[PDB]
């Protein structure tokens, strides 16, 4: 329902390369050209991974601060997490319970459903605070997860701008469990904001360096 | 007069001799990327052997 | 003779002009062998001729 134009964005560095001034073609798992992604707005209902997710919160929005990740969302598999408390970030490979819509004088802590079982943990800094367009790559392949963003300010909230975005790795992640589906995080703080879910399969990339060794141009095989 | 005038932006008349290099070029280069082929061993560089 | 995370090799090291992503190790060629290293533990990159 709604489908949504997702029109260009979603480009991400394969991994090592530093090349430039070059025209080269790489193939990995791609998420296409002028998609359709469901739109959502209050309103979260499950989503599932499906080998690779593009999450895109709009701009103008302050709500999402973290996600649930795993396979059953049960105390059974391995589950995985991540919460920003405005000074950090706080990633749990832990074990968790259910709770169908966890939130954050202004109050928190309600999230939490269950802290046993742990098998992980990781802190960093925090990613950031017409705003900069919050964008993420979520996959694994064999254990290494990876963090991708790029931030840029824009015009027109809801529907995504044109333009270019690579997608740089920030924080690879050699954890190995499942993931088939998942939740994000929200904040009710007395509430309709926007995100995106992409999906990636093996299409053909083809990429262009800059002199500056940066993508800054790229097409696909399928569209035309 | 005109012998310059017609390849002065961009005759279809260069041609033949343009890919000549070109076409070395890309046989030069096709030999270049046999070094990263791999052939059912589990390499293309000799160190990782 | 270099070793680098265990790809021996060799060549003469130098500075790097280039300017490498923070996340990696390796810059490599058409020929499919390495240029351009990340060192294992310095966080200096080096052009490998
Ligand atoms: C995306 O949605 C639009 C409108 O619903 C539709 O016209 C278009 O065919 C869809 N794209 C694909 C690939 O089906
Ligand atoms: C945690 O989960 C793992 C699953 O591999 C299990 O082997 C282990 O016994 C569990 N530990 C506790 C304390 O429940
Ligand atoms: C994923 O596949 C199944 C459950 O989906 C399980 O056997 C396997 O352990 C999982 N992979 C991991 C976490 O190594
Ligand atoms: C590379 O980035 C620098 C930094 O802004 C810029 O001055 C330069 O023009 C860029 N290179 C090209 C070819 O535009
Ligand atoms: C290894 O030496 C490097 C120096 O660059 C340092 O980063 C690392 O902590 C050292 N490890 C030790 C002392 O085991």
């Amino acid at each position: 329902p709604a489908y949504t134009n997702s029109f260009t964005r979603g480009v991400y560095y394969p991994d090592k390369v530093f090349r430039s001034s070059v025209l080269h073609s790489t193939q990995d798992l791609f998420l296409p050209f002028f998609s359709n992604v469901t739109w959502f707005h209050f309103d979260n209902p499950v989503l599932p991974f499906n080998d690779g997710v593009y999450f895109a919160s709009t701009e103008k929005s302050n709500i999402i601060r973290g996600w649930i990740f795993g396979t059953t969302l049960d105390s059974k598999t391995q589950s995985l997490l991540i919460v920003n408390n405005a000074t950090n970030v706080v990633i749990k490979v832990c074990e968790f319970q259910f709770c169908n819509d966890p939130f954050l004088m202004e109050s928190e802590f309600r999230v939490y459903s269950s802290a046993n079982n742990c098998t992980f943990e990781y802190v960093s800094q925090p990613f950031l605070m017409f705003k900069n367009l919050r964008e993420f790559v979520f996959k694994n392949i064999d254990g290494y997860f990876k963090i991708y963003s790029k931030h840029t300010p824009i015009n027109l909230v809801r529907d995504l701008p044109q333009g270019f975005s690579a997608l740089e790795p920030l924080v690879d992640l050699p954890i190995g469990i499942n993931i088939t589906r998942f939740q994000t995080l929200l904040a009710l703080h007395r509430g309709a904001a926007a995100y995106y879910v992409g999906y990636l399969q093996p299409r053909t990339f083809l990429l262009k360096y800059n002199e500056n060794g940066t993508i800054t141009d790229a097409v696909d095989c399928a569209l035309d | 007069g005109k012998i310059q005038d017609s390849l002065s932006s961009t005759a279809s008349a260069l041609g033949k001799l343009q890919d000549v290099v070109n076409q070395n070029a890309q046989a030069l280069n096709t030999l270049v990327k046999q070094l990263s082929s791999n052939f059912g061993a589990i390499s293309s560089v000799l160190n990782d052997i | 003779n270099f070793n680098f995370n265990g790809l021996t090799g060799t060549g003469v090291l130098t500075e790097s002009n280039k300017k490498f992503l923070p996340f990696q190790q390796f810059g490599r060629d058409i020929a499919d062998t390495t240029d351009a290293v990340r060192d294992p533990q310095t966080l200096e990159i080096l052009d490998i001729t």
